RNA sequence: AUUUUAAAAUUAUUUGAAUUUUUCUUCUUAUAAUUUAAGUUGUUUCUAUACAGUACUUUCUUAACCCACUCGUCUUGAAAC
RNA sequence: AUUUCACUCAUAUUAAAUAAAAUAACUCCAAGUGGGCCAUUUUUGGUAAGCAGAACUGGCGAUGAGGGAUGCUCCUAACGC
């Protein structure tokens, strides 16, 4: 009628069977809920940079064909 | 017990009999693998029947040779033994069980002309 | 390549010289210096003594002094402790 | 072409001559160091001083126990020292880090300091090599010098006496030379042990300690 | 020459000190004399006593000499007096004992056997202090005084000790123990 | 005994042979195995491996995406180990040279009408033995619908997996567990 | 019944040390932090806002968010067969600039000049650290008067 | 059917230098042979001047020496009273 | 903050040592299991127990071989012919 009710015998043997896994160490993370009013400005900065870069690319495509 | 004649080596000669086949006559001697808890043959206790294993296997270079030191091919009529005219020093023939005496005489006298040996050239005579 | 018998690299002369291209010279030198000695028996084992008189008598005083000092210090400790007991 | 042969045959000859010269130099080095140590002590006794000798830099370690019933930290160190079964033996460089790795497993091993002729006997009678691409190695017994030069001659070691030199003295090429060799597999000793249970420095018959120069006697019997 | 009569005990002379530091740069130098089976055991005992008596552990010390003192007159007979200290089952004690031999370690070997036989004291519970030679007029024990009379004589009363080859198991006449 | 893992034996983790029984595919496998071995080129090794994969790892490629991939590579050859299909959304096509395992009828007609050509792999073995001026391309391998059900279970927070449902509508699994008004959302 | 509350078992961990009670100093509020810095979490129990949980006391992580008076930290934690990354949001009083990284920075700054000189004179120098090792031989001079003989002691 | 090659060792004639001063002293600085290289070869006798014999191969039967609890099942645990 | 451009940081001994470290990483589809017990060391209730309840390792279960006369768990040591 009465039986066992707790132990953790054997538990880390199973844990170390397939090693202790680490996180995957990515390069970028998502800035979803992070500091507002600083990343909206960053979006504006990157839009300006992209406009300049693509204007130069279009210009070069315009001269090179004469 | 190892038996060796020339280059042929046999790693054992006794059969692997089934467990308990000497005590119960409803149990046939053909080997079956013991399964089921508490066997003493499955658990490799000393003093009981041994189990077969891949370790007793024969040499690849001498795996199917007879003491004649030739391979055996079984023929049923004359036309089947014509591929032996190119490989007569490595093969020997044996005549099948259900061929008649008249057919056997011809098979034997052709094997004699081809210089191939016959394993059972004494039956039905 | 097919594997062959493995030859004893210390007792087989051909493979020993194959692996060590300088072993023949060293063995020859050792053999020469070994024969020279035995050809000078009843003429060796004499000079050894006359030079042992040359240098061992010089080393003897130093060794004797060293061991004498060690024994004397060991005795001094004993007397110093025995007197301390009372 | 046929000229493909003559140049190779000349290169082999010059390589052999260079190996001979280097071996002679090694012999001179051994003799000179042996004779310098033997007078520095004799001079120390004259001038009322002591001469403390340099410590060793190399050990040779032998496993004493089987593979069952061991704590995990012992198994990790055995894996890192490349001792895998009962009577295996390897060389180890002496550091502050290897010493602390070695204290973990001391009650299961015995080790000490090897001489020159012991290194030579181990290399000639029980020397095996790893031959192949990386991670596929095919243990081969030495029998020749071409396998050594192919893998390891970029560091100017073409021969077997060169590895003896780099092992008996921790030369600049020691990690590669030592990692090049398969772990040694040894017989049981010829007159048995005393008691593996107990230590070498216990007042009883025992084995498992560090026995400094008495390792040569043991490994000549279980060669 | 006869390896069935040898004991494995020798004597050693070991010298040590501590590694010099910025606070201490002329540390004390210590010496001892130990009886052991080989020099490795002697070094073990040296560091044991350095740690117990002084504050010197091996891992911040350094050794300076190990010499193995030999015996000068190995065929003359001496008298020896030993001072002991050993642990019993219910305490710790200390004793003085006397032996007769031709070498100091030849006497230390006797001492270990006597202390096992008479008291069941293992080698790990025994510390040896101050082996020394003593004159014949200052001997204290009765069993040493016996042997230094003017004219020592006695008959030989042991049973024979024969070779294994002439130890024939099944004899034809029952032998005698008299041998005069 | 000895303390090794997977005792002394090395593990490999993929397909080893053809499963298919097309005799022509078996001849192709033999040919490119020989080419891979006798000229270790890294171009014939990859091809010898790719034409062993199962169907799901040889997806089709559309005409428009093929033309997009070859825009900066005029007078070169595109190599695909799948089928290529037509695309009605393109208005015009350029001149292209393409080797592929299969072409559909409409795609084959469109390619040849613009002055291009279609090649099989046994011709590419005969003209470009080591793949000079050739570009290896693949189609989208995770665009199959079955891959939309894999990943985290639908129900774990912020997952994207589709569920398996009889049909779709307001009455089919939209009430409790997908909106705040019935006790929680996802 | 079982009692697993939020601050259970924090009697000695979350209490001020001897003769060191009181709130923080004024210079605590002038510390400089940037994104990606290393940081230590040490709970200060005189400020009850932004209190970290029991487990994350004494751990080290990297910054991923900065606010008016708070900091977000990335900390590892082991869960039964794997390590999970946790995002801990604490107030500024329970945050300390980490010191675990200073030897690397001093080493880089110092070795830069050595490399600059070595390449200036065309040399082959080693800059990797060195494990402590065996010692060379030396001749140690000691007068026979300074050696003292010692022997085991009798029992009292 | 072309890595049982190359090299190495040996022996007998050689082309030159050393040193350890020599019937195993070194350095393939020229040709021939041999194996110690490059995993066993030879000589006599018997079976026998046989055709199934008491010899050889093989299958049964019966001894000796050592060893061997009744299978299947549920069970932490079965030879189980 | 980001975007460009210029200059420059050991490497062949690898920014400390050691490593039959890629026998790695990831995705898919599924089985059996979810009554346990024992030993050294720490440890709660009980006068105690071959009693009841926990912790870290190693075992027995799922496992035979040599030894302890004998013995599921002790010592040596794990298994092709
Ligand atoms: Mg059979
Ligand atoms: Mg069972
Ligand atoms: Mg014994
Ligand atoms: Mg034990
Ligand atoms: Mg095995
Ligand atoms: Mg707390
Ligand atoms: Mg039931
Ligand atoms: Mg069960
Ligand atoms: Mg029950
Ligand atoms: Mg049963
Ligand atoms: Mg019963
Ligand atoms: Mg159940
Ligand atoms: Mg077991
Ligand atoms: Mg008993």
């Amino acid at each position: 009628a009465k039986s066992k009710n707790h132990t953790n015998h054997n538990q880390n043997r199973k844990a170390h069977k397939n090693g202790i896994k680490k996180p995957k160490k990515h390069k970028f993370m998502s800035r979803k809920g992070l500091d507002p009013n600083f990343f909206r400005n960053q979006k504006y900065c990157l839009k300006g940079i992209q406009k300049k870069k693509k204007e130069l690319k279009l210009k070069a495509k315009q001269e090179k064909n004469n | 017990a190892v038996k060796k004649v020339g280059k042929i080596i046999k790693k054992r000669t006794k059969k692997f009999t089934r467990f308990q086949s000497n005590r119960f006559m409803r149990v046939k001697p053909a080997w079956r693998k013991p399964r089921g808890i508490d066997c003493r043959v499955r658990r490799r206790y000393k003093g009981t029947n041994l189990m077969p294993s891949i370790g007793y296997g024969s040499n690849k270079k001498t795996k199917f040779l007879l003491p004649n030191n030739k391979y055996k091919y079984v023929v049923k009529n004359v036309k089947e033994m014509e591929p032996l005219i190119m490989n007569h020093t490595k093969y020997c023939v044996q005549i099948a069980h259900n061929v008649s005496s008249k057919k056997r005489k011809q098979i034997i006298e052709r094997a004699k002309q081809m210089n191939v040996s016959v394993i059972n050239a004494k039956a039905r005579l | 390549k097919k594997r062959l018998q493995n030859k004893n690299s210390l007792t087989n002369f051909a493979v020993r010289c194959r692996l060590n291209p300088a072993y023949k010279l060293l063995r020859s030198l050792a053999v020469l210096r070994m024969r020279k000695s035995i050809l000078e028996k009843s003429k060796n084992k004499k000079e050894k003594r006359v030079q042992k008189q040359i240098q061992k008598k010089e080393l003897q005083k130093i060794n004797h002094d060293y061991y004498k000092g060690v024994a004397k210090a060991v005795k001094k400790k004993k007397k110093r402790e025995e007197k301390k007991a009372k | 072409a046929a000229k493909k042969i003559k140049t190779l045959k000349l290169i082999n000859k010059k390589k052999r001559n260079d190996l001979r010269q280097r071996t002679l130099r090694y012999e001179e080095e051994y003799e000179s160091e042996r004779k310098k140590i033997i007078e520095l002590k004799r001079e120390a006794r004259k001038n009322n001083c002591f001469y403390r000798e340099a410590e060793k830099k190399v050990v040779f370690v032998i496993r004493l126990k089987g593979v069952n019933k061991l704590p995990p930290k012992v198994r990790s160190v055995f894996r890192l020292l490349r001792l895998l079964q009962v009577h295996n033996g390897v060389f180890v460089k002496v550091n502050k880090a290897t010493k602390e790795m070695l204290k973990i497993v001391e009650p299961y091993v015995t080790y000490g300091y090897p001489t020159l002729s012991t290194v030579r006997k181990l290399l000639y009678k029980r020397g095996y090599v790893r031959v192949g691409k990386v991670r596929r190695y095919a243990r081969k017994k030495i029998q020749d010098n071409a396998d050594i030069s192919k893998h390891l001659g970029k560091y100017n070691v073409h021969g077997i006496e060169d590895m003896v030199y780099q092992l008996y003295t921790c030369g600049p090429v020691f990690k590669k030379v030592n990692n090049f060799l398969w772990a040694f597999k040894l017989k049981p000793p010829r007159k048995g042990f005393k008691a593996k249970r107990h230590a070498f420095n216990e007042p009883r018959p025992g084995d498992w300690g560090n026995r400094e120069a008495h390792i040569n006697e043991l490994i000549n019997r279980m060669i | 020459i006869d390896n069935s009569l040898n004991t494995n005990i020798h004597q050693y002379h070991i010298v040590g000190r501590a590694i010099p530091t910025a606070k201490d740069k002329n540390p004390n130098v210590y010496r001892m004399c130990i009886f052991a089976k080989n020099d490795t055991n002697a070094k073990s005992r040296f560091w044991y006593f350095m740690k117990k008596i002084n504050k010197l552990k091996k891992s911040n010390g350094e050794l300076l000499a190990c010499e193995q003192i030999k015996e000068r007159f190995p065929l003359r007979v001496k008298n020896y007096g030993v001072l002991l200290r050993y642990d019993s089952r219910t305490g710790t004690h200390n004793m003085y004992k006397e032996f007769r031999d031709t070498t100091k370690e030849g006497a230390i070997a006797q001492l270990y056997s006597e202390m096992a036989g008479r008291h069941r004291a293992r080698a790990s519970s025994i510390n040896i202090i101050r082996i020394s030679e003593i004159s014949s007029s200052l001997v204290r024990r009765p069993h040493i005084k016996q042997l230094l009379k003017r004219r020592l004589r006695f008959p030989a009363l042991h049973l024979p000790t024969l070779q294994k080859e002439y130890r024939k198991k099944f004899a034809s006449k029952r032998p005698s123990t008299y041998r005069m | 005994g000895i303390a090794l893992k997977n005792v002394g034996r090395i593990k490999k983790h993929g397909r080893k042979h053809l499963v298919s029984k097309n005799p022509y595919l078996r001849l192709l496998v033999k040919l490119y195995n020989f080419l891979a071995r006798r000229t270790n080129a890294n171009f014939n090794k990859i091809i010898a491996k790719r034409l062993i994969m199962p169907k799901r790892y040889r997806p089709p490629l559309s005409l428009s995406k093929l033309q997009y991939h070859m825009a900066n590579h005029p007078n070169d050859i595109a190599v695909v180990v799948g089928s290529i299909t037509d695309d009605k959304r393109l208005f015009s096509l350029k001149q292209l040279k393409v080797c592929a395992l299969r072409f559909t009828e409409t795609a084959r007609k469109r390619i040849e009408d613009a002055g291009g050509e279609c090649l099989t792999f046994d011709q590419l073995a005969l003209k470009y033995p080591t793949g000079k001026k050739c570009v290896l391309l693949r189609g989208p391998t995770k665009a199959r619908t079955a891959e939309k059900h894999f990943g985290k279970a639908p129900g774990k927070p912020k997952s994207k997996a589709r569920p398996y449902v009889r049909s779709k509508g307001r009455k089919f699994e939209k009430a409790r567990g997908r909106r705040k008004s019935r006790a929680y959302k996802k | 019944g079982k009692s697993r509350g939020k601050r259970s078992g924090t009697r000695y961990k979350f209490s001020k040390k001897f003769r060191k009670h009181g709130e923080c100093t004024a210079n605590k509020y002038l510390e400089k932090l940037n994104y990606g810095d290393y940081v230590d979490i040490v709970c200060d129990s005189t400020q009850q806002k932004g209190m970290p949980f029991n487990y994350y006391h004494g751990k080290t992580g990297k910054i991923f968010h900065i606010t008016k008076r708070g900091v977000g930290v990335l900390v590892n934690k082991r869960v039964k067969h794997r390590i999970e990354q946790k995002k801990v949001c604490v107030r500024i009083e329970h945050v300390r600039k980490s010191r675990c990284n200073e030897d690397f920075l001093l080493r880089k700054i110092k070795n830069a000049e050595l490399i600059k000189e070595a390449k200036l004179k065309n040399e082959h120098i080693n800059i990797k650290r060195k494990t402590e090792g065996p010692k060379p031989a030396a001749m140690i001079k000691v007068p026979p008067s300074k050696i003292i003989t010692i022997e085991p002691l009798p029992f009292y």
